[PDB]
């Protein structure tokens, strides 16, 4: 044995489930809200279903310049009216 | 709030956690047919 | 006495998760590679690099999510968060494909970490480091495919993207553009993998079916002791069986197990060499004698020429969407197509 | 068929050189004292 | 072709009968331990 | 919808319930 | 406050996993 | 073993097999040079990679003329 | 001359000859098509 | 003992250099027929009208192939699933034009290999072994049945069976992807995990046992001489092996029971490859890989491509090009 | 002159030094507290 | 010559199978 | 120059085959007990 | 099987190796022009 | 290719001279 208490002892204990009946639902809900508030889109720069194209365009906003890539994306984002 | 091991039978823990997995994965499969990714 | 020895003591303590000096490299890099992948596939798009949705957030499933390569215009930029492309903007970094280099580079150093761990643990326990040596094959594969290959091509864009469907696309690209199935280095790779899986199966089955009766149970697993001196199965009976069935058989257990190392490890190493050639488009694409004959003789047909027609289909039909930076427009009339289809 | 005119000697030497190396080694092992 | 057909049919029949009568010829008893299994 | 999920949980609990009940009263498990 | 290597190891994985699963759960209700 | 004129001359250069400086010796200094070398490699790599762009350093065939 | 003490006999058993010949022949069978091109 | 008794004794003899057995009485002639026909056809067979469109494909060496491009080419689409033995042809010339060798070879092979499997059961029984090596071999056997028989059955023709050749195999695979999106099928995915996993575990086991060999030899000799055929004692220290692997991952991810370990080595690739075989065998009835073509749509209704859509473009390229003269109508329905 | 990318480089270098510095400071600290019993 | 070459190699491989099986070093229990 | 295209392999095997025969015999002689 | 008593060891001494290699090489040097033609 | 062949055979013969002289089996009076 390695010196730590066995997992089977831990996950069958009252202390464990008292702690984790709080922390597990909390992390799960925080994750849910990361998405449901739309914050996930803003952090990662992922298009919402209405943010792939401007109304008429059918051309992809493909990055074509290595060093002005940051600006190009910014320009693409402005063109979404 | 004892650190006492074996207080909640491991078979109950396994069953409940197992059903939890089934539910979460079931939800993901539902999502394949609704909203984004549904083709609709 | 002395901080280094004190640190060495603690690093090498026998705990549930061994750490070691190697762990200082391994754990952060492996964690960031895995966490990078989970983060990208859950939340991050490939709209600006590929014109692709690639995350659960956008509606992709486990099979279609990926962390995609950066746009071709990035070339082989390291694409560091603080570099001249993203300029420290985390959101822009994600949108430019920075998570691809993140995962590739941390993944590479993590692999170095894991192999060092194999060495470190072997040295401490006092075994020969053949497991580390065997791990050189996964390393050759990763390095040749995810680093060398795109480095010989125009940009990281053409490296594999980290995803299930994305990897399938990589396979099909290699067929259509490289004729990779025709490559003898890939063929040796196939032989090592299938031969390795064969050896795994046949050895496992053979041991399990030449076991000595060492208990009264009909379930035979209990009748083994980790400390027992005796072989648990009969090498002599196994040898007779295979000699009579197949004509040859192992007689030497050490050779047997070394061969099990040798076959899949050598196979993976060979496939890596072929991919290094493909980095340069140095393909096994054609047989010249076949092409000279076929060009002059419109009735001469083999499976080799049939496959090239399929490849030509793949290139023309997939290229405009697969390579958006090229802005291909192929009018309907130029698309290769057989009758009706 | 318009094959590479060095393919024949390449294949022959590819087979013969290492095969001969092994045969030399095998036969001189057999001839060693038992 | 008729002769080839007949020749193959006889050959196949011959080996199939070997297989069937062979396995009917006390096969369970052909093992190195417990032989009386009928 | 909710009626479907409620039948699921009820039918689903029933099996583990038989086991839990017998384990409690030292039954012939 | 006494931690272990194993404790740290388990939680660097388990903590984000649950958060991510909540996120992905929410995504199942997004409509275009 | 055979002595030769050149062997006699070279002798001192192969006489200290196994001789070590005590403990850690110059290891700390070595580590500094290793760190400096690592940063050096990082610099030339980022220059070649166009991750590090410097005034008057045009990493291109059109570098001089 | 005084003999060299570092000398060792070399061996290749029959099984290794057969394995080696198999390797060489199968490699030739594989690579020959590409040599002829 | 009468003549039949002596014959049965020789057939089932545990002392024959190669075991014969009753399965062997069928295996031997069928495999010899398949092998001889294969070798003659691979060297010397003329072109074969595989797709039944009077467009003969050359498979043999003498007719312009090398080892890589050569094949025994599948029987004609005009034949379909009809039984085409030599005696149903007006002549060997006709039989050759129509791909008769292919039928002869695959049917003898499949029967012979099925008996190879039975023979493995049979010898195990004669030697007092446990019986299940044959069960492991059922995995590659099932895979051979899938590509030579089950796929032809579902599609209605042996012209769609895997060709007996290296480039012909690749052809089969590419067409299969176009028509079934096999990459996106979970049974093929299980197949890959089976063979990648098999090769990984092969290397792992090999390396771990090699790492823990007990010192029995000097440095100037091969370590292999430290084991003698039939010795009673184990040749490596499994406790050392386990102590290493347990620390590499964590104690409980490591097998300490060698029987459990070797069962896992058998089961992983065997189960994975059974699934591979079932992939081909169910795609034979056109239940195909996942189709997420245009699954992701934006707020307006624009298709937002995923990697699945890129796969689909590659598949289309294969589809429109294959058998470029065979299709007259818009849908490829078999 | 200090180009944007050279500033970028310095930021990267410091960041790396900090990560490594903190990692080793913490590992040394822990090893000093949590010693192996031996005499 | 190509064909001769391919068939030659194949023929040598078959000959090798024969020797490897029927003229192997016999396995011996010590 | 328009030489015979088999002259190269003919010459190479003419040298290698008997040379190899001799080397095999020589080496296995040396490896016999003194 | 009971061993064959007719077996004899075979020898080629070094001088014979040298003589033989000379014969072969010189024959090759002589005939090579004719093989190329 | 012919020239290479001729020069190669010649070079082997010259090497053979070297070994036959300096690496001969020494003559020994018994
Ligand atoms: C096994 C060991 C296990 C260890 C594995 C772990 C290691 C991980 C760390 C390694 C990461 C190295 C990344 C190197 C990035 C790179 O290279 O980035 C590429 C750059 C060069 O930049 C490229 O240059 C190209 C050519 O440009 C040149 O030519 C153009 C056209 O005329 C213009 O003139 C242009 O201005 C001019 O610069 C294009 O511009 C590309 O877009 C651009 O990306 O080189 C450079 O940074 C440096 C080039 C020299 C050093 C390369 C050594 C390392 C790679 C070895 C493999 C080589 C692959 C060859 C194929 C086989
Ligand atoms: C008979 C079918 C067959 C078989 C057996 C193979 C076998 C192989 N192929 Mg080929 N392929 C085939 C058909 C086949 N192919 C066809 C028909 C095509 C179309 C041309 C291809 C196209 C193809 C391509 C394009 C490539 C291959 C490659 C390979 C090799 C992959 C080795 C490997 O395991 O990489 C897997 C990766 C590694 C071993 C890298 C290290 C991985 C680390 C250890 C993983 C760590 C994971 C982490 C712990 C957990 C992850 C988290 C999780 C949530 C995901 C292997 C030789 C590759 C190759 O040649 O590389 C040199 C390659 O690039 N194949
Ligand atoms: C073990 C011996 C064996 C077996 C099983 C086969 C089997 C086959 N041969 Mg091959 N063949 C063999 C040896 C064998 N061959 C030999 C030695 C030669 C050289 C002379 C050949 C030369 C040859 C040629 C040239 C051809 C074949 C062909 C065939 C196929 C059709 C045979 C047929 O129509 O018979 C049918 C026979 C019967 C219906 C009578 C059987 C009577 C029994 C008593 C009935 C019971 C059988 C029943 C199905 C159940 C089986 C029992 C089971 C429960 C255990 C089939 C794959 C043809 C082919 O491959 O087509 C594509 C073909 O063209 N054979
Ligand atoms: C890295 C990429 C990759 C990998 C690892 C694989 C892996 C696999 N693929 Mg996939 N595939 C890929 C890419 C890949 N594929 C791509 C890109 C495409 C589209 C181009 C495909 C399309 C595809 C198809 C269409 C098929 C596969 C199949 C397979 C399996 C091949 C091995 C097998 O069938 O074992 C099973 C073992 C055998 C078939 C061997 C049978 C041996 C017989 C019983 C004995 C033979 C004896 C022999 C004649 C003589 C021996 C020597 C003698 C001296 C004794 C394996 C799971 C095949 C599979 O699933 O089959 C069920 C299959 O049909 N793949
Ligand atoms: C061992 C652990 C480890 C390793 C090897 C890496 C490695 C890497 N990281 Mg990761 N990272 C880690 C942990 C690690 N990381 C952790 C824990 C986090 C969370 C904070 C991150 C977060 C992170 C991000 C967000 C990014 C990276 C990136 C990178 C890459 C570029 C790093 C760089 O340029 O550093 C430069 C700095 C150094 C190499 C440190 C040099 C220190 C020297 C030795 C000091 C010199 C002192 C000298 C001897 C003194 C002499 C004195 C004299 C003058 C007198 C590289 C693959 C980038 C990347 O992936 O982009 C795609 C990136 O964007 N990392
Ligand atoms: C007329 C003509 C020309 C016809 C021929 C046409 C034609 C198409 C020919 C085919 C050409 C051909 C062969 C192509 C393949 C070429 C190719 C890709 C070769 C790969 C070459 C190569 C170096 C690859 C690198 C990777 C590598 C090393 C692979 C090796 C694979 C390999 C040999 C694996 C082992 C396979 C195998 C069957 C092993 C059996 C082992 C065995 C006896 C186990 C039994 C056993 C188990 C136990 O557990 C125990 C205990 C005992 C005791 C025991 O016994
Ligand atoms: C910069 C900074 C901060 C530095 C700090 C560094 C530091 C000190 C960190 C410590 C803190 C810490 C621990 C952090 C952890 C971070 C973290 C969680 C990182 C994640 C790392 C990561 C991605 C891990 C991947 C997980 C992983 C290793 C998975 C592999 C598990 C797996 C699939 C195993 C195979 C399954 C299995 C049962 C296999 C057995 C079959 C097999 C191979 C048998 C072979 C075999 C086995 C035997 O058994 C024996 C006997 C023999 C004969 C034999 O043949
Ligand atoms: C009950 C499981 C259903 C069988 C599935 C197939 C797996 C087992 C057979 C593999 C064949 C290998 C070749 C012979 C190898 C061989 O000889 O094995 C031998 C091994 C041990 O033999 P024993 O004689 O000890 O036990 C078998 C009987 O005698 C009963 O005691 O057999 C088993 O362990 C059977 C275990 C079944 C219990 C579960 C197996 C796990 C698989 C479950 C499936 C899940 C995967 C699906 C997800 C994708
Ligand atoms: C019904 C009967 C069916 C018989 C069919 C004929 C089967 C032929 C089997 C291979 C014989 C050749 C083996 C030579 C080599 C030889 O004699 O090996 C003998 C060797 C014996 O191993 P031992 O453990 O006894 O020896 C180890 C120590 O001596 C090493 O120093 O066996 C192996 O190494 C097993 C793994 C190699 C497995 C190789 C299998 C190859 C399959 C065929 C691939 C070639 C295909 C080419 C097609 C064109
Ligand atoms: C333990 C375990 C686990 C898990 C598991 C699970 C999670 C499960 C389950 C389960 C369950 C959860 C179950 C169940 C059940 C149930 C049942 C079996 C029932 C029934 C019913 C019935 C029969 C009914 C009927 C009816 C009808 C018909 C009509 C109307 C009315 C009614 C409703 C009455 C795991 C894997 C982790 C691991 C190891 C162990
Ligand atoms: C990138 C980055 C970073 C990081 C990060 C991280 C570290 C993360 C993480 C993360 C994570 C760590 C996550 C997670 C997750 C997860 C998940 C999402 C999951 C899942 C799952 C599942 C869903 C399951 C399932 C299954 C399976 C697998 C099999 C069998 C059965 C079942 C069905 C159970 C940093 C800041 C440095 C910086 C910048 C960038
Ligand atoms: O023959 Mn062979 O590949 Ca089965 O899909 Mn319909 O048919 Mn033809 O086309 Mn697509
Ligand atoms: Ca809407
Ligand atoms: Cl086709
Ligand atoms: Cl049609
Ligand atoms: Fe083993
Ligand atoms: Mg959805």
């Amino acid at each position: 044995t390695t010196g730590e208490r066995p997992f089977s002892d831990i996950i069958t204990s009252v202390r464990y489930w008292v702690i984790h009946s709080i922390t597990i639902p909390a992390l799960f809900i925080a994750g849910w809200l990361f998405v449901s508030t739309g914050l996930a889109y803003d952090v990662f720069g992922t298009p919402r279903p209405d943010s792939y194209y401007a109304q008429e365009q059918r051309s992809i906003p493909l990055v074509t310049d290595r060093f002005e890539a940051k600006q190009q994306v910014e320009t693409f984002l402005e063109q979404l009216k | 709030m004892m650190s006492e091991g074996g207080r909640i039978p491991l078979w109950i823990v396994a069953t409940v956690a197992g059903m939890g997995v089934i539910v979460i994965v079931g939800l993901f499969f539902y999502g394949a047919y609704a909203g984004l990714g549904s083709s609709l | 006495r002395g901080w280094f020895d004190i640190l060495d003591d603690w690093l090498k303590r026998d705990r549930f998760v061994f750490v070691g000096w190697s762990g200082i490299l391994l754990f952060p890099c492996a964690y960031l590679a895995l966490g990078g992948w989970l983060t990208g596939t859950t939340f991050v798009t490939s709209w600006y690099t590929h014109g692709l949705a690639s995350s659960y957030l956008e509606g992709c499933n486990f099979l279609t999510v990926a962390v995609s390569t950066p746009a071709n215009s990035m070339g082989h930029s390291l694409l560091l968060l603080w570099g001249p492309e993203a300029q420290g903007d985390f959101t822009r970094w994600c949108q430019l494909g920075g998570l691809w280099t993140f995962i590739a580079l941390h993944g590479a150093f993590g692999l170095i970490g894991f192999m060092l761990r194999q060495f470190e643990i072997a040295r401490l326990v006092g075994v020969r480091p053949y497991n580390a040596i065997a791990f050189s094959a996964p390393i050759a594969v990763f390095v040749s495919v995810f680093l060398i290959y795109p480095l010989g091509q125009s940009s990281w864009f053409f490296a594999p993207s980290f995803g299930v469907a994305a990897i399938f696309r990589f396979l099909l690209f290699f067929q259509g553009f490289h004729n990779w199935t025709l490559n003898p280095f890939h063929m040796m790779g196939v032989a090592g993998v299938l031969g390795g899986a064969l050896l795994c199966a046949i050895h496992g089955a053979t041991v399990e079916n030449t076991l000595f009766q060492d208990g009264e149970g009909a379930s035979t697993f209990r009748a083994f002791n980790p400390t027992q001196a005796e072989e648990t199965y009969s090498m002599v009976t196994a040898n007779r069986f295979w000699s009579q069935i197949f004509g040859i058989a192992f007689s030497n257990k050490r050779w047997l197990h070394f061969f099990m190392l040798f076959v899949p490890v050598t196979g993976l190493w060979m496939s890596a060499i072929g991919v290094v050639g493909l980095a340069l488009n140095l393909r096994s694409y054609d047989f010249i004698s076949q092409e000279i004959r076929a060009a002059e003789d419109p009735e001469f047909e083999t499976f080799y020429t049939k496959n090239l027609l399929l490849n030509e289909g793949i290139r023309a039909w997939m290229a405009p969407q697969d390579q958006p930076h090229e802005n291909f427009v192929f009018p309907e009339e130029v698309l290769p197509r057989g009758n009706a289809l | 068929m318009e094959v590479n005119q060095l393919g024949l000697i390449a294949t022959a030497l590819f087979v013969l050189v290492p095969s001969v190396f092994l045969i030399i080694l095998y036969v001189q092992t057999e001839s060693q004292q038992k | 072709m008729e002769t080839l057909k007949i020749t193959v049919y006889i050959v196949v029949t011959f080996f199939v009968l070997l297989f069937v009568f062979g396995f009917l010829s006390g096969d369970p008893a052909r093992n190195p331990k417990r032989k009386d299994l009928e | 919808v909710i009626a479907q999920l409620t039948m699921i949980a009820m039918i689903g609990i029933a099996g583990p319930m038989i086991i839990f009940l017998l384990a409690v009263r030292r039954g012939n498990l | 406050p006494i931690f272990t290597v194993r404790w740290v190891a388990v939680h660097t994985l388990a903590v984000p996993t649950i958060f991510f699963l909540g996120a992905i759960a929410a995504m199942q209700f997004i409509q275009r | 073993a055979r002595r030769t004129w050149l062997g006699d001359i070279l002798r001192p250069l192969n006489s200290e097999y196994g001789k070590v400086a005590p403990g850690w010796g110059t290891t700390p200094l070595m580590a500094v040079f290793m760190g400096l070398f690592l940063v050096f490699l990082l610099i030339i790599l980022e220059i070649y990679n166009s991750t590090l762009i410097l005034d008057g350093v045009n990493v291109s065939w059109k570098a001089l003329g | 001359m005084e003999p060299n003490p570092n000398r060792q006999p070399v061996e290749l058993n029959r099984t290794s000859l057969y394995l080696g010949l198999l390797l060489i022949l199968v490699l030739a069978l594989l690579f020959s098509s590409y040599f002829f091109n | 003992a009468n003549l039949w008794e002596r014959f049965c004794n020789w057939v089932t003899s545990t002392d024959n250099r190669l075991y014969v057995g009753w399965f062997g009485v069928i295996m031997i002639p069928t495999l010899l027929a398949a092998t001889i026909c294969f070798v003659i056809a691979f060297i010397a067979a003329p072109p074969v009208d595989i797709d039944g469109i009077r467009e003969p494909v050359s498979g043999s060496l003498l007719y312009g192939n090398n080892i890589i491009t050569g094949a025994v080419v599948p029987s004609s689409n005009a034949i379909g699933l009809h039984f085409y033995p030599i005696w149903e042809a007006a002549s060997l010339d006709e039989w050759l034009y129509n791909g008769g060798p292919y039928q002869l070879i695959i049917f003898h092979f499949l029967l012979g290999a099925s008996c190879y499997m039975g023979r493995q059961w049979e010898l195990s029984y004669r030697l007092g072994m446990r019986p299940w090596i044959c069960v492991a071999y059922s995995a590659p056997l099932a895979s051979a049945f899938a590509v030579f028989l089950i796929y032809p059955i579902g599609q209605g023709s042996f012209s769609d069976g895997m060709p007996l050749g290296i480039s012909g195999t690749f052809n089969f695979m590419i067409v299969f992807q176009a028509e079934h999106n096999i990459l996106m099928h979970p049974f093929h995915q299980l197949g890959v995990a089976g063979v990648f996993g098999g090769a990984l575990f092969c290397a792992m086991h090999g390396s771990l046992v090699t790492s823990s060999l007990i010192r029995e030899t000097t440095e100037t000799e091969s370590a292999n001489y430290g084991y003698k055929f039939g010795q009673e004692e184990e040749t490596y220290n499994i406790v050392a092996a386990h102590g290493y692997f347990g620390r590499l991952i964590f104690q409980y991810a490591s097998f300490n029971n060698s029987r459990s370990l070797h069962f896992f080595l058998a089961a992983w690739p065997v189960v994975g490859v059974w699934f591979a075989a079932l992939g081909i065998s169910t795609m034979a009835f056109n239940l195909n890989g996942f189709n997420f073509n245009h699954s992701v749509i934006d707020a307006k209704g624009n298709v937002i491509n995923t990697w699945a859509d890129i796969i689909n473009r590659a598949n289309l390229g294969m589809e429109v090009m294959h058998e470029r003269n065979a299709h007259n109508f818009p849908l490829d329905l078999a | 002159t200090i180009t944007p990318s050279l500033k970028g480089f310095f930021i990267g270098l410091l960041s790396g030094a900090v990560v490594l510095g903190l990692t080793f400071a913490v590992l040394i600290a822990i090893s000093q507290i949590d010693k192996v019993q031996r005499s | 010559m190509e064909t001769i070459t391919y068939v030659f190699i194949f023929a040598c491989i078959i000959a090798l199978f024969f020797f490897a099986i029927f003229f192997r070093e016999p396995p011996r229990i010590t």
